[PDB]
């Protein structure tokens, strides 16, 4: 499913991604698309930051989610 | 607690500053 | 009243962000500028040596219409 | 009480600021160079539309006095 | 899709986006085109001022739509 | 209600300049 | 009575008067920005001229005190070929 | 519903003295801009000064050169018609 | 063509013009290369203050005419 990225400027990026990718695999998506490096990537959602090793599908990411990137 | 109004980080009653952001609480 | 200098310190700082941005785009422009000031000097120097090179080319073919002021 | 906790974050934001002016003035010393960049490709550019200026007045000269030559034969 | 932004000045900016996009979006595209800070854009269309939280579905922009652009300079 | 000829925004009748590039209504 | 209306539309058109002077204003200023957006560049200009122009006098000095002394070495020889 | 205009006409009365506010702020800026403007000819003048000086060395420079070049072979000249002598 | 606009301190500048040149375009020149603004500039020619709206033909300023400079004092 496509998936959108809310950053700290009022930008919303797209993304690709498999509910078995990770949050580090969702990371270095953004690396891959838009050059952001997976170190200073933090992601934001309901006050719960996400964990690299975990996957999509272990923080119970549903339908019209927006996700928070914070440097 | 507080929500931050940059990233929506629920923080604590007594953080000053936003654990992720570092943002203060009322920014 | 904790946030009473906090936020102003914060204000200061993202001015300062802004700030740092259009600094980072003048000096990006720098070495462009360089090289344009090392290309027309090239550019320069090389018409100068062009029209010397030409003012000999006729100049000197002058005698030839003097060769042809005998008859 | 998070005053203490405050009241050494907010030196800790100063030391951020004193970093971020520390930095301003380098970065103004290298921004100082532009003007001189500009105002040398300007002389270049004027001293090489200069010479090709004096360089198509002889063109058309010699131009004209090789048509002399074709004439006057 | 195309858009336009007239500004108050007479010049005209184009810009390439997609009918999901944010306002917020579009105003930082503004900056990246124009250098024109998002804080200080103000958005019209149809008589109506977009909001950050709003897509262009939101207000039905289809493609070739043209907004307007106040600013806030000083107040001309 | 008038439209602002400048900004294309719609102000109230009693709007005597345009709520948001605050050019007057004539103008 | 109707005189209220017609000092109302008195002052919208005073108004409008001013925006116009604004507008000149704001569309001279601009023009202004580029004029003085120019004038660096040419005191940087001013700068380069003169160090072209002292680079060539300092070049000319050194080379004509070398000129003189063979002046004195050519009327040395001449104050010696006597002989 | 006249007493809606005298919120009206107040406001734009205020509107009016807003307005003049901003003509006198930007006619004083534009004195203040005049000076630098008027540095533009002065640093014209400065560098059509400097390269007319620059041009004038340009050219004592090449002539004197030549002058010494023609002082050195009559030189090595006089050398040559002295050791022969 | 090119005309010449005498100043009242002696200086004289020289402009590239056309007949069909405006004088607030001949004016917007003279801001160019002398910084002043046309607001302060004032064209005198044969005696009668030129009008920004009018052309040179409209004067029958032809090549090599020399027209007077008076410079504003204050502006607003
Ligand atoms: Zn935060
Ligand atoms: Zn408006």
């Amino acid at each position: 499913m496509q998936i959108f990225v809310k950053t700290l400027t009022g930008k919303t990026i797209t993304l690709e991604v498999e509910p078995s990718d990770t949050i580090e695999n969702v990371k270095a998506k953004i690396q891959d698309k838009e050059g952001i490096p997976p170190d200073q990537q933090r992601l934001i959602f309901a006050g719960k930051q996400l964990e690299d090793g975990r996957t999509l599908s272990d923080y119970n990411i549903q339908k019209e989610s927006t996700l928070h990137l914070v440097l | 607690r507080w929500a931050c109004q940059s990233c929506t980080f629920e923080n604590e009653a007594a953080a000053v500053l936003c654990s992720i952001c570092e943002r203060p609480r009322l920014a | 009243q904790a946030e009473e200098a906090l936020v102003a310190k914060q204000e200061v700082i993202d001015k300062l962000c802004e700030e740092a941005e259009q600094h980072k785009i003048v000096m990006e422009t720098v070495p462009v500028l360089k090289a344009q000031a090392d290309i027309y000097k090239a550019d320069f120097q090389a018409e100068r040596q062009a029209r010397e090179k030409l003012a000999e080319k006729k100049e000197l073919l002058q005698e030839q219409l003097e060769q042809l002021q005998r008859e």
